[PDB]
């Protein structure tokens, strides 16, 4: 019912590193204090590892076990993006903001913390756990996915959306934007394909994959909260930051047709501004009475 | 959370397998021991409140000074003897919320029921105590109850027009189309449901001046006046609403319903403007014989005959303009017509359906114009002339817009005070009341209409309530034959009342010498057929009241004849939405849709259990998607009977069922006379 | 392929390294010995062709009736004494595509270029059949060329209004608001570009009757007009245009610029309204200091000083308005909203800008009204006054809305015949004719503005061409200084014949007498400053015709205090689009956009060479993007110095140059006194 | 050293078939003869069925077992042209040119045709051999890849082009052009990493691998043979087509860094004939000339 929709809504995304011109971004990446250029870069480098695993691993997986030659497309075309499109991006953000030295630096850093490995080795466990023929372990797989794409780059994305919401880094903001409305989208598509597959399993089963999706949203979550004070309490933001995973985390779940898990918050508003019935014909004598 | 809103809550907790709906009361109390009496504004007396309200703008001093501050005092008093007590907490909560009248900040209260109910009264009865006091009594007791715009603004200053809808009539002219878009943004600005009927203007691909294939038909039309009740949005209180009518037989019919498909694009798409179809009996005919229709291009229609294509009757010049060369016409499939509506109404329960030939054959008021569409809530069906709205500059030729003031009584109580009569004799003063104090500036057919017509919409609610508390299940015969005596009764009044206005004024509705009221033929099912309950239970229902028989009819219709008639149109029976709560009353004559309603406001949920449900009563309660619609169009049809204005009839529809049942429903309603469809809700 | 698109496409074929320019010259022949004249409906006598047109309702009886038959054949006699050849193919093809009048199937040709020259001439001289044939020696000889709507529409009964630009003043209600999309759309019918004044509008977030935060603002009226200008899209021939204009210090001027942005959404973006932007010196001024500026709420200001904001001059009223505690404004920063702007023009053009003070310095008629907004083109600046459209049965309150007369000079022709002096008066007096025969019964403030003002707009065109043509760089200071002589005799000759017309009829326009006409003033600079060419080489272009001195204009300005003056306004520069074709001239004073232009009609493509394009005039016929801007500003200023209302100034800019640089030329053209920016055409 | 200029050549290759509009073809679709039409849809679902695979399977599992981010990129990129790109194009081709009936016979026909069958078996069974750190199952795949894009496609390929030569069916011929063009990049990128493979080995392996890519290419030659034989025959082209794709087998072999295996031939020379803007701030001096 959706596929060729999200086929049209994907192409006409379409977008290349390229068409945004970075050099501007020095203008005001020379007035940020050092613990802001700190958050930036790590943040940056998380994001960027994180997108790497989708691309390498996350969106082929999933192609590859998925029946159904549109889906496949639609798929490859989501693969393509993180690969051809957001990795190229990124590696042009880090290359304009810091000389080589410091972005091996960063990355070798990023690569060591705890918090960003718990998470990436998670997410990345479970692709590695689909098995042929198993759409269990897909539904899974599906839903790491979800939860990548829609809720665990949303800490990574605060930041620059904030500076993006105050005149900040505008251009390598506006590359973040196209991104993030690229994962969106992947968030949504992926969403779907995991419904498809929760809604073809009896009631035990379901109950039993509601009670996966919620534990692993509950690891996630604790980890994001520390990773969260780990990165913003030396800028000031972790407060407000964990509202914005909260309110990302039930996006998640609303992608996988599963209720919000987390009260209503209001987000802060720097960000803010950054961011059929069966047809049946009438067979006569339905005239008369 | 409030502690009121955990005692509403505490309804679902059941206790010995059974719901606590006592509870629900308890609500209430808290409702108003810690939030309602709290949040009020007092006064040392009434002469104080009184003041305040009227040099602060919230009050119209002009329907004050009619009355000395004794007899304010004195209705106010009445008001206040009843000691008036919500049963249920949304209720009370519907009524604080929405029609008590609080501060210019909404942060106090100044306002109770008893004080709306006063200035209602006091507005109503037009410098008569007595009438005032009638009044309080009337809506105290909750025997009556003013329509939203009529209760809600009665006697305000800062009120916006009493009149609930409004129906146009949209010229096939640029000149005409524009003044529409005009006349529909001003009245959304004074917050009335806006219908225009859009048959008359020509389809796409005809003729302005000789250079062919050049009108947007009537979907470029439905485009402005979309655009037109997005910005008239009350001034962003609530959502500009509006109606477009076309009939069956225009050629853009088609287009007409893609604008409602889910999968229309945005240039044809239209989401503010609700659509309604008009049927006549001619369409039925075709789709039922599996013949072959046409579809009408309407501007040729009017160069060949000199009339537009829905001024005539089609059941007769259909032939004639198959016939007719001159007549531009397409192909369409009758049964693949009927079978879209039905598609459309399952997936966004649009459009509106309207059975012309069912309105006409009982329309007393043929002779100034026969009923071409509805409103907005698809119940008011009345004679309306379309205006020539010509160049600046030039006299524009005024029709009639029809417009009526909506009233519902509560059958539960009427019937309980055993005071059908007088119920209905003072709601129908009080619609004539609200009439003629009725005047818009800036629509002029309305307002013509308005003067001449004089027509009022007298409707009923909480029959479903009042059937389910008296052990009466809705489908069975049982009802059907209550509502039939019960909704004589009310015609048998309302003319009655009528009659007796224009005898006290010495004159009646403009052209009421050739409606069927004055010939008498309106009364002939009354003057030949008994409409007293043929069941004992019913009959003892209406104990203590006098049930007119055949000889009651015919000296009404003496009298009628003798005096006239003061209103074109007196009983249409509305939806009525958010004033049934206040009343703690079931919505309209429609079945319930839920036993308990769970709605959410604010961050909190609220359970709203049906008026009088219980242990005992749960399953005379029936909910309506339940229920067989094949009953419930019974049912319609049979108060239809004897109302001369439409029922706004809601069909409610299981996710099992076909388009074939939804057809199947639609046809069995036009087989038994139903005028209006209003929406098809799906469970 | 047809032989003469072939011998057109022959043009680029190069040979001996040099582009077949005259092969074009064959092309035309061909377009006239294969299709023209094979496709020429022919008649065995005049009489005979006029009468066929008349009785087929192609050419109107009134216009016709007032010569005798004799008077009318020696009229066309003249018309094809001259032997008239179209030089290149795409004129001929641009007048027998859309100027040529063709019967109702479309397939034969009932007009030549001489026929339509004979209609337009008869329909100018209204009777007099010497000034018909002066009238078809003028447009025979190419000298003067009335605009499309006046060209394709006089003389014919099948037509819209001889007049397409419309500005409307738009009060600050729901009334006018309705009353100016009405007008809008009756205007579009009409084939008028429409454009419409929103800074009376109050912005989003206003009261409306004294509730908070109720109104939509300028882009919901955007909205609105964008639907209306859809729907009236001539009888589905052309597209709806229309045109907003708004104060850069209206509160919504972003919302306003957001409308024309690529990521607005679909309730915010409007696809078929232009946008313009009123820029006040004070905003200049504001961003020039890098302080804070402050965009207005409007309706606060109307009711604190009882005038809308637009309508006084806010260089002195701004720090009231900022020190005005009732007045609400939000902080804006003027060098991002310049940024803004300018980034806005290289995505989409939008939107014009209107420097306000640049008008109302030189404007003539301040005592009437500020220029407060400019037209569709961005070329007409004349004084407006709101209307006050009350509510039905009350009378309005008519105010003036500008509706100016389109014609131009052909440069080269003019000033190849030595004939200024009388091309300039016959073009006066035919626009006059063409003012007075307008009468728009759906418009009242256009139509009493067009009786009052009577101003009309006398543009030139094929600046560049004869520039070119006579070995003048565009960007030169000889051409600078040749449009600086040309355009102050266009002037002189102007303001002589609105005199004379003045004197002849014994009245002027409306409030004369308070214009700088009147008092003197707007002669100053004529009477103190010379402006003959300063150039041997303007000056041997200039031989043979008298140059007004400063005595001449002493003597003129004499003439108009004893004798008046007809017209409030008489000169304005449209763009002339497709009549620069037909013409075989460059667009307006504008500089070429390409030397050659590649068009595709139907499935075959075209080559148009600029007119008189050579290899020894290669190098004169410079791009307009190669150009530098700012000398194509002091150009623009030099003629504006002598143009009462403004000029269609489209910016050129190349893909490499950035907002800074569009800002940059935006501020030396308000440095220059440029009045208007048209369009910022990126490469 | 060449993996950049081939990512850049892609990109900015990068195009979707709604670029073109068809129904320019219908009339000179409407007069070809019902044998012509006939082996026209037959050739284009031939070639959807290729790059189906291509797109599903071929590009996604090369890229899988290839070292590399930016080669990946590439690799994805090209896959997701197969499958989001080339093999939908078709579809968007037989929607407008056939009635529904035709063109759900002509996707049956695909499904019971045994060259088409054949040749999807052999190629696809190549790819779906690969194993992880096994360069040698890897270099069959990227022959059979080659041979897939290089020659396999060019049976199909003629027939738009012939078209093409002669002025008709041009819309449709651009499309197929822009496929070609694609193609063409694709097989000499994938060449190019087959060659790598077979540079690291012994000569006695080199000698095992020439023997591997000639008995394959003789194999898939001579069910080609059979495959155009079926579908020209009835328009009377077979050995035009037969020259045809011994002349892009030899290119096949040359991206593979081999010698022609066929000699040179004439081929038809009608099918020869068918081949934002930059911000910046306003400063004070910008206000004063
Ligand atoms: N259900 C209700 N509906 C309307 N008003 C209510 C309701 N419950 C309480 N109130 C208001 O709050 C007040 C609280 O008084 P309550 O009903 O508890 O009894 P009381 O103090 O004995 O007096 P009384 O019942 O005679 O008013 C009432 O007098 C009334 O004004
Ligand atoms: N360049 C052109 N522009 C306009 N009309 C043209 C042109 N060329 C030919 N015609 C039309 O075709 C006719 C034939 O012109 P041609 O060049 O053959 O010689 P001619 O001496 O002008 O002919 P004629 O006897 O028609 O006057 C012209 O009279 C005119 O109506
Ligand atoms: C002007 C206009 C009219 N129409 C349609 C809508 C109206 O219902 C219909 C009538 O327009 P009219 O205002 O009646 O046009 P007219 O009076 O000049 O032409 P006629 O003499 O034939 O009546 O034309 C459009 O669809 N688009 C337009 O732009
Ligand atoms: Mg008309
Ligand atoms: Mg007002
Ligand atoms: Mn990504
Ligand atoms: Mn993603
Ligand atoms: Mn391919
Ligand atoms: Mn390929």
């Amino acid at each position: 019912d959706f596929t060729q929709m999200f086929y049209n809504q994907n192409v006409k995304q379409f977008w290349l590193p390229e068409e945004i011109a970075l050099n501007g971004d020095l203008l005001t990446w020379k007035y940020l204090g050092k613990n802001e250029q700190d958050t930036y870069m790590k943040v940056l480098a998380g994001l960027t590892l994180l997108d790497t695993e989708q691309g390498n691993t996350g969106m082929p997986i999933v192609a590859e076990h998925v029946d159904g030659h549109q889906r496949k497309a639609v798929l490859n075309f989501m693969a393509m993006m993180e690969n051809a499109v957001h990795a190229k991006s990124y590696s042009n953000i880090f290359m304009t903001l810091a000389p080589t030295e410091t972005i091996n630096e960063v990355f070798e850093w990023v690569k060591q913390n705890k918090y960003l490995q718990k998470k990436a080795q998670m997410i990345v466990g479970l692709y590695k756990a689909i098995q042929k023929d198993d759409e269990i372990s897909l539904f899974k797989a599906m839903v790491a996915s979800v939860y990548l794409e829609s809720f665990l780059f949303y800490s990574g994305f605060y930041y620059p959306l904030y500076f993006y919401g105050q005149g900040k880094l505008m251009q390598s903001g506006e590359i973040i934007n196209l991104i993030l409305r690229d994962e969106a989208i992947h968030g949504v598509y992926v969403g779907l394909l995991a419904q498809e597959i929760y809604n073809k399993q009896t009631e035990e089963k379901k109950a039993e994959l509601r009670e996966f999706a919620i534990d692993l949203l509950n690891q996630l979550y604790e980890n994001e909260l520390e990773y969260t004070e780990d990165l913003y309490d030396q800028v000031g933001l972790s407060h407000d930051v964990k509202k914005f995973i909260r309110y990302n985390a039930n996006k998640a779940l609303m992608n996988l047709g599963f209720d919000p898990y987390f009260e209503e918050e209001d987000i802060n508003p720097i960000v803010l501004n950054g961011l059929k019935a069966t047809v049946e014909p009438l067979k006569d004598d339905d005239f008369y009475f | 959370v409030p502690k009121w809103i955990q005692l509403n809550n505490e309804i679902m907790i059941q206790k010995d397998g059974k719901f606590q709906f006592d509870k629900d009361k308890e609500a209430v109390h808290s409702y108003f021991v810690d939030y309602i009496n709290q949040n009020t504004v007092f006064f040392h007396n009434l002469k104080e409140k009184l003041d305040y309200l009227v040099e602060n703008q919230y009050y119209e001093e002009e329907f004050l000074s009619l009355y000395s501050f004794e007899d304010i005092k004195e209705v106010f008093k009445t008001a206040y003897a009843k000691k008036f007590r919500f049963p249920s907490f949304m209720s009370a909560f519907k009524f604080y919320n929405d029609y008590a009248l609080k501060t210019n900040d909404k942060k106090k209260i100044l306002e109770r029921y008893e004080d709306r109910i006063s200035i209602v009264a006091l507005f109503f009865a037009n410098g008569d105590t007595e009438k005032a006091k009638e009044y309080v009594n009337l809506m105290i007791n909750q025997e009556y109850q003013p329509s939203t715009p009529t209760f809600l603004n009665a006697g305000r200053k800062r009120r916006g027009e009493l009149v609930s809808c409004f129906l146009l009539e949209v010229n096939d002219s640029l000149n005409d189309i524009s003044r529409a878009i005009d006349i529909s943004m001003q009245l959304s600005k004074l917050g009335g449901g806006v219908s225009l009927n859009l048959s008359k203007l020509r389809a796409k691909g005809e003729a302005i001046k000789d250079v062919e294939n050049a009108t947007k038909g009537v979907v470029g039309v439905m485009k402005l006046l979309d655009n037109a009740f997005r910005y008239a949005d009350q001034m962003g209180q609530r959502q500009g609403s509006g109606a477009a009518y076309l009939n069956i037989f225009h050629r853009d019919i088609n287009d007409f319903l893609d604008t409602k498909k889910i999968s229309a694009d945005e240039d044809v798409r239209v989401k503010t403007l609700s659509i309604g179809v008009v049927i006549p009996d001619k369409f039925v005919e075709l789709a039922r014989e599996d013949k072959a229709a046409y579809v009408f291009y309407p501007h040729t229609i009017y160069k060949e005959y000199g009339q537009h294509m829905d001024e005539m009757d089609m059941n007769e010049m259909y032939d004639k303009f198959v016939d007719n060369p001159r007549v531009k016409k397409e192909k369409i499939n009758p049964r693949k017509l009927l079978e879209k509506l039905a598609m459309l109404r399952s997936e966004s329960g649009y459009p509106y359906i309207m059975f012309q030939d069912n309105v006409n054959k009982v329309h007393a008021n043929n002779h100034i114009s026969k009923v071409k569409f509805s409103n907005l809530c698809s119940e008011v069906l009345q004679a309306s002339q379309v205006s020539s709205y010509t160049d600046y500059d030039e006299e524009d030729e005024i029709g009639l817009d029809i417009s009526c003031n909506l009233g519902s009584l509560n059958i539960l109580n009427v019937m309980e005070h055993k005071s059908i009569e007088k119920t209905v004799k003072l709601a129908t003063d009080s619609l004539t009341h609200v009439s003629e104090t009725t005047d818009i500036r800036n629509a002029p057919a309305v307002r013509r209409a308005n003067k001449a017509m004089k027509s009022i919409g007298l409707g009923a609610m909480n029959l479903h309530g009042y059937l389910a508390q008296n052990g009466i299940a809705y489908e069975s015969p049982e009802a059907r034959d209550f509502a039939n005596t019960f909704f004589m009764m009310v015609n048998f009044y309302s003319i009655q009342r009528s009659a007796e206005i224009a005898k006290e004024k010495g004159e009646t509705f403009d052209q009421y010498e050739g409606s069927t009221y004055a010939t008498g033929e309106y009364f002939d099912k009354y003057v030949s057929t008994d409409f007293s309950p043929k069941y004992e239970k019913i009959a003892n229902l209406f104990e203590g009241m006098h049930i007119p028989t055949t000889e009651d009819w015919k000296k009404l219709k003496a009298f009628v004849a003798e005096h006239g008639m003061y209103h074109s149109y007196r009983l249409c029976i509305a939806p009525t939405g958010s004033i049934s709560y206040v009343q703690s009353s079931t919505a309209s004559v429609m079945p319930i849709m839920e036993r308990i309603e769970e709605r959410t406001y604010g961050n909190s949920k609220t359970y709203y259990p049906m008026p009088g449900l219980a242990s005992n009563n749960w399953f005379f309660y029936k909910e309506a998607y339940d229920m067989d619609m094949f009953k419930v169009v019974d049912m319609i049809a049979t108060i239809q009977q004897h109302i001369d204005q439409g029922i706004s009839f809601t069909l409610f529809l299981k996710d099992t069922m076909t388009t074939r049942d939804l057809n199947r429903i639609d046809l069995y309603a036009h087989h038994r006379g139903i005028k209006t469809i209003y929406y098809a809700r799906t469970k």
